[PDB]
């Protein structure tokens, strides 16, 4: 966030919520809301 | 419906005599074009008000080379007008300055910022004097003010915004009329041709400088700068 990049860190983070919530890690979603999280764009695993 | 009276200060003790609304307005002038330099008087002033608002906001015109202490004697008498002589003095006047259609920051230093301001506006209580424009920066400011201006207690803080006339829409429906204009409504979405900046709804008076220039910027800096040095030397505050 320093250097600049955003788009890299708005392609990572909506997975890593996803298996974040996936593998039971609290701190790290505490972590990564408030980096833009938008917790309402998740994609599941499989298709439905 | 109008006021017609103004409680002025005097300028050694503690308040002077009532002038009227005709009277105390003739020492703020302003500019028909940018050739003059003596001027006209402005006769431009009064209260707009805004859609959404419940209440109104005054506004004056003044020439770059008026005094700043006469504009601060009617904050003085706009607030003696209003809130009594019993007023609350101010501690604090707090200047904002900043980039207004550059502005661009991420939200987590803009929400940042806007915890810092918030909290050194709730425990400050000072006098906030930004730009009086609605982009950027002075548009933040005032949803700062705009959220902390909802309880308010029963002296709410003014929030004085300073620009250069000849860059705002509303201008030319503000100027013609009768001089008290207690009834101006502002047109945010009114597209006038040589101008393009809307005022901002959430500040609380206004002081539009005049120097008889179109659509050029930078000509209310030192009337600014004037005006909070004697702000701090009139009620004793650091800026
Ligand atoms: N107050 C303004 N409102 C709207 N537009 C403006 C303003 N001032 C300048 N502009 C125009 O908008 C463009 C964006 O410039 P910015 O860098 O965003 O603003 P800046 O030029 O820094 O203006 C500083 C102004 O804002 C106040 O904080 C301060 O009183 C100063 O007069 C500039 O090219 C300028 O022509």
């Amino acid at each position: 966030s320093k250097n600049g990049q955003h788009n890299e860190i708005a392609a990572c983070i909506n997975d890593n919520l996803m298996a974040a919530m996936m593998h039971n890690k609290p701190h790290f979603v505490e972590l990564y809301l408030g980096f833009d999280a938008k917790i309402y764009e998740l994609k599941p695993s499989e298709e439905v | 419906v109008a006021a017609k009276t103004l409680l002025i200060e005097n300028e050694d003790g503690k308040g002077s005599t009532r002038m009227e609304v005709q009277d105390f307005m003739k020492r703020f002038h302003m500019h028909a074009s940018e050739d003059d330099k003596t001027g006209s008087p402005s006769t431009a002033w009064g209260t707009l008000r805004f859609p959404t608002k419940e209440a109104t906001a005054p506004y004056l015109r003044l020439s770059v080379n008026d005094d700043p202490e006469d504009a601060l004697l009617f904050v003085k008498a706009m607030l003696a007008q209003k809130y009594g002589e019993t007023y609350d003095r101010p501690s604090l006047i707090l200047s904002v300055t900043g980039g207004a259609r550059n502005f661009t920051l991420p939200p987590r230093l803009e929400t940042a910022i806007a915890k810092g301001l918030r909290l050194a506006a709730q425990r400050t209580n000072a006098w906030v004097v930004t730009g009086g424009t609605n982009t950027g920066v002075m548009k933040l400011t005032g949803q700062i003010m705009e959220a902390l201006s909802k309880t308010q207690s029963h002296f709410i803080p003014p929030t004085i915004g300073i620009a250069t006339y000849g860059v705002i829409i509303g201008g030319d429906d503000m100027t013609r009329g009768e001089p008290p204009k207690i009834g101006l409504e502002y047109e945010m979405h009114k597209k006038d041709p040589p101008k393009t900046t809307p005022l901002d709804d959430n500040h609380n008076l206004f002081l539009l400088v005049d120097d008889g220039s179109t659509n050029k910027f930078g000509k209310e800096i030192k009337f600014r700068a004037a005006f909070e040095n004697a702000a701090g030397q009139a009620f004793a505050a650091p800026v």
